[PDB]
């Protein structure tokens, strides 16, 4: 878990007007995303088995699930998007740069 | 005394526990819940981000 | 001068646009992840229960 703290009016303060709605909208789902961050836990609990073992009659039922189960891996996506981000603001970078040498 | 009978003679009920089973499976789902469940995985939407 | 000085300061700050986005993805991303993580700990608890129900 590696997340940046922030200012906002910061932030407003470096939105060009042609483009505040979609800032504001970003800032809206970061919002909204740290509270879907708040709103489940990190780890589901695992179900235990013998409370299956010593109730569920059914024949490798319980077994075969919990093994497919263990035998499962989520598919963890990767960004693909962190890298762009980062490039257009080394160019940002680069351009200030000269700006602010040259003023 | 019942290995002898399924059911040890009811010989009725069937006709309520159609119901009652189909109603307990409709509500838990639609699928063949005695088999292992399949998992589709869906990715989140973006947008472009550097000045356009 | 001051306001050209004022210029400085604010364009030096103009960093934050990008980590707010990086913010937003790391967080959508776990999101997404324990968000697969529940439905595949739901959805087994699911056929789990219905089996011991029934």
């Amino acid at each position: 878990l590696a997340l940046k703290t922030i200012d906002w009016v910061a932030f407003a303060e470096i939105i060009p007007q042609n483009q505040k709605a979609i800032a504001s909208s970003l800032k809206s789902w970061n919002e909204t995303l740290t509270s879907r961050l708040a709103a489940l836990p990190e780890n589901p609990p695992a179900i235990d088995w013998a409370y299956y073992k010593a109730n569920v009659a059914k024949a490798g039922l319980v077994d075969d699930f919990e093994k497919k189960f263990n035998a499962l891996k989520v598919p963890v996506p990767e960004d693909k998007y962190t890298a762009q981000v980062d490039a257009e603001e080394k160019e940002d970078v680069k351009s200030c740069a000269e700006w602010v040498s040259l003023s | 005394q019942t290995s002898g009978g399924p059911v040890d003679a009811s010989s009725e009920y069937q006709q309520e526990l159609e119901r009652e089973l189909f109603k307990l499976k409709q509500m838990f789902g639609n699928a063949d819940m005695n088999t292992f469940p399949t998992f589709k995985f869906e990715d989140p939407k973006f947008e472009v981000i550097e000045k356009p | 001068i001051d306001t050209e000085k004022s210029q400085q300061a604010l364009v030096q700050k103009r960093h934050y646009l990008f980590d707010v986005q990086r913010n937003n993805i790391a967080m959508a991303l776990e999101v997404t992840y324990r968000e697969r993580l529940y439905r595949v700990y739901k959805e087994v608890k699911n056929r789990l229960d219905y089996h011991i129900s029934v």
